[PDB]
């Protein structure tokens, strides 16, 4: 009765609709894709270093 | 997502209060008269039924 | 959206009331109604004052009926109408409330949505009987060596948690609670315990924090937490246990076994001090009414290991007790003492001592007793009583520090190696089949040998190395469960093929 | 697989031991130990390489 | 609502007021008696019908007489909350009483106001360090947390929340709320003037802390509605605004204390020690009321004068119970003359953990702890007969703990006057690393005097140095 008029009424006559997404972005964590953040290299190339430790390295007693 | 749980909440509070305003405009119409009767007849035919 | 189908249902929700009762609010205040009225009236009643406060209905007299409001009364007015429901108290109970925190009412508080109810059930309902009873044999495992050793705990059994406020009060239960994730995980009906942890008195937020560490060891799949927070009226913090009692009851109705943590009911206590004093019924001992041990045995004495006609049901209860100042002497305290069929004492300055989990031996008792003890951990944890009990004692007299004879310090040596033994690490439980090994190792005094700092180590260390070759042994303590001269054979060769590592 | 390298490494170790030297054996052996148990742990955290576009 | 009304009674601060109309306030409503000592701001606190309310008087009674007009202002009293409310000490009824006139008002609110609910909850987990050795090492804090101090109040508790502002709320910035219930005028005007000077309060410019004071002059039942008053300002920061705040009261005892005396006023039967019935759910109330929810963090100071010094004298136990961390300042630590004097037994928080603050900070700790309580398990036995008849070994854990007793001293800056000593404030990370080299006696060779109330241990090496010479 008055519980059927003021629903009628009030959710008849009062309609909302979702926000726009530019004020959502506001609110929440945008995003924009992460990059590559590194591409690995040659590991030490050249016989110089090799040849160092080829000789250098022993260590043996006697 | 947890934007989107809170606009659901905010979209219910905020129909909230245009429930208070709807209250208002029931409450201000010779509908407070009519219902009024409304509700007497009923009472009528409850009690009576009793 | 979603308002339009909950504005439906509201729309969906008239039809006149009859009043057959009524009655008029006159003297409110302190939350404590009483209304003139309500001719027809039943006791605990709940009724539903015109405001949306709903209250029991606690004292009847001859002039005014005393409704304690599960509201607050800043909605509470004179002069109000105040409509009874009809209905005693009652609150759905179910499976669903598996995975749900509920408040007192059973409203979603992590609104995880509508509870699923299988019924609803009373606050009150009456104990199990000596006849539908059959005595305890079911063992309980809470992963805590000394509580295991100690203490054993079984289906039905009521032991009561004592000790200084908040000395990871709720932690030491809080174990239990975890190492239930061993069996529950496991789909042996049998061996499935669905937990209930009540929390009484504490805030929102450490409520919030135990719900957490719950999710975090992911438990909460088999929890059910029953939270009557402190925000929370007195009225509905003194019918907080009691309905959590009721949704315990439906496991075992069901025949399910389960265990209900009553943390903590020194808070229940205060809450029915208010509610009383605020009824104006005579000011108790200690100013807690006089009828609590009543209240607090009738809670208690809902745990029981039902008879194998009634399915073997079980229900088993912990309650928690604080003891303010450690007063043992206390009214509070005294009554829930007796009451209860263990004492599980935690000492402060053991707790400060580094002894975590903290237990005072001495102060510790479980009168239901190794009835419950697991086989196999009974044999090994034999003598474990005896030594500790002459640790006890040798440590008293080393306290003089006469020159100790080599018995005393044959005593001494093996006491400290054990204490070390029983730490453990807070919200770290340990399988029952990994712990029997441990207590053979002291009880077979090999670790008495081994120096008393690198113990935490070789605890580890034997367990790995268990892990490693004697993992068929482990397999067999785990399966046959008492320790057959085979097994104490290939257990004392491991242990002794570790003894120097 | 990162277990048979690990078991030639420590199996090494313990070899250097037997002879003269093992000055910046156990050098080697620690980068090795470093990288493959910083693989293994990367391994175990990987988490699903797309969003829940079924779900979420 | 214009209700008119006598007055009754008048027993103490608790009038009652007999309206004369069918129309009756609900209960937490409020009323206005205006006299030539202006409005006097009551409270409906019960019904004891015909129509005959009895209130709570939030402001002085005396004068008034009996049946005498009394006019309802309707509903909880409103505070007036903004950012305009830093810069300002504001009363109990919301009048500014640092006189820079009428605050600007945006949204007034009531000061009753139901605690957050459960599912807003957000728990923390963040580490406050606050520079405080003894803090750091035994119970680190944590931003949104509730802190404990118990002990007598402003008897060095005052100058331990002093110590805290002056360290926190600066490296903190943003909003901030003072509370003081019940708290000595002068001390008051001190914290004003001090606050002032430290530009917290720029008053020139625009302060980032708000000031809600409450003199212990101020009559029981004013103190009673101080915290409320100041958990709304709160409110105001934590949702509306949703930055990060800040909080200080000082004492709850007073709001507990408050609650008894009206409580037999009000005509109810004393609980034990006499405190009031409605002694939990007040304190629970307001203590749902202080919390970090998702909307904001609240890092919170309450300061517990435990009368008598006996914890456990119900209204400090309940108090034990609403905290996340407390710090226990002990009144025979302070006689061992260790400023601070926090209890180092007898402190604790949920922050200590080997996960939260890691195994090696744990680790560190666990042996503080051990090696204490050895030493305060051998007290007995010191004073009967002499520490050399003590075993050897236990020797070294004394002369270990005595230095350690020592060690804990921290010279504080906002005690500059008081210890005369100039302040230190020591790193997190530079406390765990000092307490490790002490426990494993690295140098433990040097004076207790040495130890004492001096910071850091590189600041102990130099300080042997100058006893040396």
């Amino acid at each position: 009765n008055v519980i059927q008029d003021l629903y009628l009424r009030e959710l008849k006559d009062t309609k909302l609709a979702p926000s726009t997404l530019q004020d959502a972005e506001g609110n929440v964590k945008p995003w924009n894709p992460p990059q590559k953040p590194n591409l690995p290299e040659l590991e030490l190339q050249g016989p110089e270093a090799l040849k160092a430790y080829t000789e250098q390295n022993v260590e043996t007693a006697h | 997502v947890r934007y989107e749980a809170s606009l659901r909440q905010l979209e219910q509070r905020q129909l909230a209060k245009s429930v208070i305003s709807r209250v208002q405009s029931e409450l201000g119409n010779p509908k407070f008269q009519e219902k009024v009767l409304q509700q007497s007849i009923s009472e009528i035919e409850q009690l009576l039924s009793k | 959206e979603v308002s339009s189908i909950l504005e439906e249902r509201i729309k969906g929700v008239s039809d006149e009331a009859n009043l057959n009762e009524t009655g008029r609010v006159l003297a409110v205040g302190d939350g404590i109604a009483r209304v003139f009225g309500l001719n027809n009236i039943q006791a605990e009643e709940l009724v539903e004052f015109s405001s949306g406060v709903k209250g029991m209905a606690l004292n009847l007299e001859p002039g005014q009926v005393g409704i304690v409001l599960f509201g607050s009364d800043r909605l509470v007015k004179e002069g109000e109408l105040v409509k009874r429901t009809g209905n005693i108290v009652d609150v759905p109970v179910g499976p669903g409330l598996l995975g749900r925190v509920v408040d007192a009412l059973g409203n979603p508080i992590d609104g995880k949505g509508p509870i699923d109810a299988a019924g609803r059930s009373r606050a009150q309902v009456k104990a199990p009987g000596i006849l539908p009873r059959r005595s305890v044999h079911e063992p309980v495992q809470t992963g805590l060596k000394a509580v295991d050793a100690l203490v054993p705990i079984g289906r039905g059994q009521r032991e009561l948690i004592i000790g200084d406020r908040q000395t990871g009060k709720t932690a030491v239960a809080l174990d239990t609670i975890l190492n239930q994730k061993r069996w529950n995980n496991g789909s042996d009906e049998s061996k499935k315990l669905y937990c209930v942890y009540v929390a009484v008195g504490q805030k929102r937020s450490t409520v919030a924090q135990l719900v957490q560490t719950l999710e975090q060891h992911d438990a909460m799949k088999y929890s059910i937490i029953v939270a009557a927070t402190a925000s929370e009226a007195a009225p509905l913090q003194y019918l907080a246990p009691f309905t959590a009692a009721s949704i315990g009851e439906w496991f075992r109705d069901n025949g399910k076994h389960a265990l209900i943590v009553y943390d903590d009911l020194s808070k229940q206590a205060v809450a029915y001090r208010q509610l009383s004093l605020l009824l104006r019924r005579p000011p108790g001992r200690e100013a807690y009414p006089g009828d609590v041990f009543y209240l607090h045995s009738r809670l208690l004495e809902r745990a029981a290991k039902l008879s194998e006609k009634e399915g073997s049901g079980s229900l088993t209860a912990l309650p928690v007790i604080e003891t303010q100042g450690g007063d043992v002497s206390a009214y509070i305290p005294t009554n829930v003492i007796s009451i209860t069929d263990g004492q599980i004492f935690l000492e402060a300055e053991l707790f400060y001592k580094g002894i975590r989990p903290a237990i005072n031996v001495g102060l510790s008792v479980s009168r239901v007793g190794s009835a419950a003890q697991v086989k196999a951990l009974k044999q090994v944890a034999g003598s474990l009583k005896l030594f500790l009990a002459q640790y006890r004692e040798v440590a008293a007299f080393a306290q003089f520090g006469s020159d100790l004879d080599a018995s005393t310090k044959q005593t001494l040596v093996r006491g400290e190696r054990l204490t070390q033994l029983l730490k453990q690490n807070q919200y770290s439980p340990l399988a029952t089949e990994e712990q029997v090994p441990l207590i053979y190792a002291g009880v077979n005094g090999h670790l008495d040998g081994i120096e008393l700092s690198r113990i935490g180590e070789f605890e580890s260390s034997f367990l790995s190395y268990l892990k490693s070759n004697h993992n068929e042994l482990l397999t067999e303590i785990r399966e046959k469960g008492e320790l057959s001269k085979e097994l104490l054979a290939s257990l004392k060769s491991a242990t002794e093929s570790f003894v120097a590592t | 697989a990162k277990s048979a390298a690990n078991k030639l490494d420590w199996a090494k170790v313990i070899s250097s031991l037997r002879i003269t030297g093992s000055t910046a054996t156990q050098l080697s052996s620690f980068k090795k130990r470093n990288d493959e148990a910083r693989r293994q742990l990367l391994e175990l955290q990987s988490q699903p390489t797309e969003v829940d576009f079924s779900h979420y | 609502t214009p209700i008119t009304g006598k007055v009754t009674a008048v027993i103490g601060a608790i009038v009652d007021v007999h309206f004369e109309q069918s129309e009756l306030p609900a209960i937490l409503n409020a009323l206005e008696i205006k006299t030539p000592q202006g409005k006097l701001v009551l409270e409906v606190a019960q019904h004891l019908g015909e129509n005959t309310v009895r209130t709570i008087a939030m402001d002085g009674t005396e004068g008034l007489v009996r049946g005498e007009k009394v006019l309802d202002t309707g509903g909880p009293i409103s505070v007036p909350v903004g950012r305009e409310t830093l810069g300002r000490i504001i009363n109990v009824i919301g009048e500014p009483i640092d006189e820079r006139g009428p605050i600007k008002s945006k949204l007034r609110k009531p000061i009753h106001a139901d605690p957050p609910s459960f599912a807003e909850q957000s728990t923390s987990a963040e580490i406050l360090e606050t520079g405080i050795k003894v803090v750091d090492l035994l119970a680190p804090y944590a931003r949104g947390g509730k802190i404990g101090l118990f002990g007598g109040a402003g008897v060095g508790k005052t100058v331990f929340i002093q110590e805290l502002i002056n360290n926190i709320a600066k490296a903190h910035g943003g909003f901030s709320v003072f509370t003081g219930v019940g708290e000595r005028t002068r001390e008051g005007n001190d914290l004003y003037r001090e606050m002032k000077e430290t530009g917290v309060i720029n008053l020139e410019g625009e302060s980032k802390v708000a000031l809600v004071f409450g003199q212990m002059n101020e009559p029981p039942g004013a103190r009673a509605r101080v915290a409320l008053t100041g958990l709304t300002i709160a409110e105001y920061f934590r949702d509306e605004e949703g930055q990060d705040v800040l909080l200080f009261i000082d004492n709850i005892f007073r709001f507990t204390q408050a609650g008894s005396e009206v409580s037999a006023l009000l005509g109810r039967i004393p609980s034990a020690v006499g405190y009031q019935p409605t002694l939990a759910t007040d304190m629970g109330l307001l203590q749902e009321r202080i919390t970090t929810t998702k909307k904001g963090s609240v890092t919170s100071v309450q300061a517990v004068y435990v009368p008598a010094d006996d914890l456990t004298d119900p209204a400090p136990a309940t108090t034990f119970a609403h905290l996340d961390a407390t710090t226990v300042l002990s009144r025979g630590i302070s006689e061992l003359g260790i400023y601070p004097a926090v209890d180092p037994l007898d402190s604790k928080s949920r922050l200590l953990d080997a996960a939260v603050v890691g195994q090696e900070h744990y680790d560190v700790a666990s042996k503080v702890q051990e090696t204490l309580q050895t030493y305060k398990s051998l007290q007995d036995i010191i004073a009967i007969l002499g520490m050399d008849e003590l075993s050897e070994q236990d020797k070294l854990t004394v002369e270990r703990a005595r230095k350690i007793q020592r060690f804990l001293s921290q010279p504080f800056a906002v005690a500059e006057v008081f210890t005369g000593i100039p302040g230190k404030l020591v790193r997190l990370k530079d406390t765990v690393a000092s307490f490790k080299a002490v426990l494993e006696g690295k140098y433990d060779n040097i004076p207790e005097h040495a130890f004492y109330m001096v910071g850091g241990i590189e600041d102990v090496v130099a300080k042997a140095e100058k006893l040396a010479a």
